[PDB]
């Protein structure tokens, strides 16, 4: 039973840092449906948000099993991916957040398929329930 | 009554928002369909016994397919196929293998749609790293050609791009 | 590195990886040199003028061809000098899509999606179809039936015509059934169409060949719908 | 200044310019005001609900209409309020489209236009077909047929299904016979379509009415081409 | 086979490049179609002899038409159609009056071909001398608006334009 | 029997001030189809241009019985288009002669649409013989 459930939410005024983490679980990220052949080859955690009225759009994610990332080209100075070496969370750190930002995040995770296909498609086989981040003044 | 006229084949192929022409309908019958000619491959390699050519042996012949087509096998040795697993394969080579999400692959400028009545066709040299790239195309980097796919460009880069008749 | 070797036309043939080879399907035939640049991958720049028996005029048809272009030129790809030229542009080409996560992705199912073995008259019995091998001559004189995925090749008589081959079977519809088969592409590094913008650009070759891996893929995996499976599209009119 | 008088749809009717009127093919009809904004072009702010019988219903059809977009409201165009915005929209491109040569020039066209008089049994004698001519009613009950080429009025049920209309005759092809005949047009000031870009855009209104007037300039000459007269373009496929 | 299907008529009346696919053939036979529908007009005035309606004198309705239709006019009051007279009026009629020829007139961003498949509609409102004006359309001279035709994108006009559904 | 003879064809030194006509002959510029009610909202007599190896371009035309012009955007600056009350003759003059003129000029006249849209369309039913200019160093 895969799952997804994303945290940090709440509020937070314009500059404030701002945690997010999600808990995968139900994933062997050994190389999807190929197979243990390509338990390096495969593989993504990242992170999607939507901004109330607009489209989901991507931000960025991190490889399974090794240090690849991927980010939005609007983002790598803004935000930054990590995931825990048991391979079980993904964390989207921020700090400075603007208002622009303000909107609901959700996490994906796909078996195989890397990080950034997961990004520039986009696509992506579990989504999280979502958490949503509001800025203020 | 005018419009168009458009393959399925070749609209899935391209992919973009060509892709939306095709209704939820007859993308769950192509699904389907296909889903039942795989059924039909594991059904008859459940049941081969014996095998020609001299290749291999009816095991190994048998993984060769059984990782082509993704199928599941149980305790028995006798193979299925996996729904989910399906549809990964299916969506992979009919969604995510397009023409478009290429071209958002290597930055380039190309068309919207499969279809073109252009007249316009010119003759090239890629072989020479001058002119195109592994990673750049024609649009080579730290260069007038870098931006603007000035690459791309027929008149900035009239060099690369003898027009025919 | 997707293709490790670097071919040039004129090496010796070896019968693994730089040889002569004929295609059952074809008959009778002289044999044409080839090069395999990746595993179950192939590559023959010479003209089309064998995968279909109504080819090998590369001259204009009687009339008209019903396309908005079309060139011709029958001595294009004629020059070993040529030849090379053209093995030389796949070549960079299959590395520029390989290039990418995408390609990478793309290039694997293709190697990975060999042609089911269904060319049995019975039931309990896995055997090869002929359409699916070609026959690699060796330094000898011998051959050895080889089982392959892709194959590019030169264009025929309409040097612009790109396309995505394949020998079909008797009764079955091998790109349909979910069988596949060895798909053959006319395709050409030499040249490329423009369109217009804003500008009148050109479109990157690299695109054009992926199109025809993509229905490629479709094709070995035996997933392609017939290509004259139509519908249409209204206009809003006015 | 193409539009001299400035109307304002609540005005009074004199019976010349500003009146309510009938249209002779139509048969049983409530009157509707109307407005001349130039010789031999007048002006229905209302919905269309007659020209065609099968019209009156602002209503979505039975199942769904086979086009890309449709939209359906009936409270559009139905306050004097609407209509009178309605009327100076359609004046106002009138004057933009004037505002040109070449506007000036399809103006003139149209106005010299009139439909042809071959309404007559007899080949020796002019008459006037009906279906070329309204009945203006006079502020004392008559009524004056009066001979025009133009009518814009506004949309049916389908709000954005812009079209030139035409009332045929019983046995000749008025538009397309050299003959012609009174043009009217389904049009709306008040909506326009958008159109994608390197960059999300709107057609600019006044090009739409010249198409439709472009249509019209067809029409009142009798060269139209038969609506169902297509051909077919392929694509180079690959 | 893959492609577009579209109407003479409608491929005439938007010009452009659009026009082009209409083979030199197919011109000349609409022409010389039109040309005698003309001539039999010529014909059935040179017959005409009383008039009904009340309108006014066959004198009058005649010279109406003479005009209409460019008729030449002789020593007898014969009217007959004149070659050029036709293909200048018939060439102004189908060449010259395109919606194409008109949006180069009218220097704004438009289609470039009669076909579109587009489920973008918008409710706008042009009386308002602020938001579009018989001169400059929506693209308002000296205002941002002004170049790039601003005034034209949905986005940065924004408040010209609601978009439906 | 329309006709058009243009002249002042040669060559020049860039810098060099050119003057070219056209004679016209076999138009009445009496408002064409029309009628004489459109002799003065009618008629257009101008010049185009094709560089070798280039589109036939448009530069400039008047008006036959008004004062009424019109230039190519790309040339009021650098040309100045006349007619002889007479209206029977045109001229094209142009001082500093750029390389970038080198062409063949042709001289047309419609005799019923006005000098912009003969510009514009472009249209015209009579053309000239056409005349040669060539600049150098
Ligand atoms: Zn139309
Ligand atoms: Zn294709």
């Amino acid at each position: 039973a895969v799952q997804l459930v994303d945290s940090g939410g709440g509020t937070l005024q314009a500059g404030k840092s701002l945690r997010l983490s999600c808990a995968i679980s139900g994933l062997a990220f050994d190389g999807g449906a190929m197979g243990s052949e390509h338990r390096l080859t495969a593989g993504a955690m990242g992170w999607f948000r939507q901004a109330p009225g607009k489209d989901r759009e991507f931000v960025a994610a991190i490889s399974p099993r090794t240090d690849e990332t991927y980010y939005a080209e609007s983002l790598e100075g803004r935000f930054s991916v990590s995931r825990d070496a048991a391979a079980t969370m993904v964390f989207l750190q921020a700090d400075n957040v603007r208002l622009d930002d303000t909107a609901s995040y959700y996490c994906a995770a796909d078996e195989d398929v890397t990080p950034r296909v997961m990004g520039v498609i986009p696509h992506a086989d579990h989504w999280g329930q979502g958490t949503l981040v509001t800025v203020s003044s | 009554m005018s419009g168009l006229e458009v393959s399925f084949e070749e609209l899935r192929t391209f992919g973009g928002h060509d892709a939306k022409f095709i209704d939820s309908l007859q993308e769950n019958e192509f699904r389907l369909y296909y889903y039942n000619k795989f059924k039909d491959i594991a059904s008859t390699l459940n049941k081969a016994k014996s095998i020609v050519g001299t290749t291999a042996s009816l095991q190994y012949m048998k993984n060769v397919f059984k990782e082509k087509y993704l199928l599941s096998e149980d305790t028995s040795g006798k193979f299925s196929v996996d729904k989910l697993k399906f549809d990964k394969l299916y969506k992979m080579l009919t969604e995510i293998y397009t023409e478009d999400n290429f071209v958002k692959f290597f930055k380039v400028l190309n068309r919207k749609t499969y279809l073109n009545f252009d007249k316009a066709v010119f003759k090239i040299n890629i072989v020479p790293k001058v002119n195109y790239t592994i990673y750049d195309g024609f649009n080579l980097r730290n260069t007038n050609l870098a931006a603007n796919f000035n690459g791309q460009n027929t008149e900035i880069n009239n060099m690369n791009f003898t027009k025919l008749k | 590195q997707f293709v490790n070797k670097q071919f040039n036309y004129k090496d010796p043939v070896n019968g693994v990886d730089i040889a002569y080879i004929k295609i059952p399907n074809v008959g009778q035939m002289q044999p044409v040199k080839a090069f395999k640049i990746h595993n179950k991958i192939w590559v023959i720049p010479e003209r089309d003028t064998f995968t279909n028996p109504e080819e090998g005029d590369l001259n204009p048809p009687p009339e008209a061809k019903q396309v908005p272009v079309s060139y011709y030129d029958s001595t294009y790809l004629s020059t070993d000098n040529e030849k090379d030229n053209y093995l030389k542009g796949v070549t960079k080409l299959f590395e520029r899509i390989y290039s990418t996560d995408l390609g990478r992705m793309l290039l694997t199912s293709i190697v990975r999606g060999i042609p089911f073995w269904g060319g049995s008259t019975i039931d309990t019995e896995l055997k090869v179809i002929d359409t699916n091998c070609i026959n690699v001559i060796q330094p000898d004189g011998s051959y050895r039936s080889e089982e392959l995925n892709l194959v590019i090749i030169g264009p025929s008589a309409d040097i612009i015509q790109f396309e995505c081959k394949s020998f079909g079977h008797e009764v079955l519809n091998l790109t349909r059934n979910g069988y596949g088969s060895t798909q053959y592409i006319r395709f050409s590094p030499d040249f490329t169409f423009g369109f217009e913008e804003s500008g009148k650009f050109a479109t990157d070759p690299a695109v054009t060949l992926a199109h025809e891996l993509i229905h490629a893929g479709h094709r070995l995996y035996g997933i392609a719908i017939n290509p004259n499976r139509v519908f249409k599209v209204n206009t809003n009119a006015y």
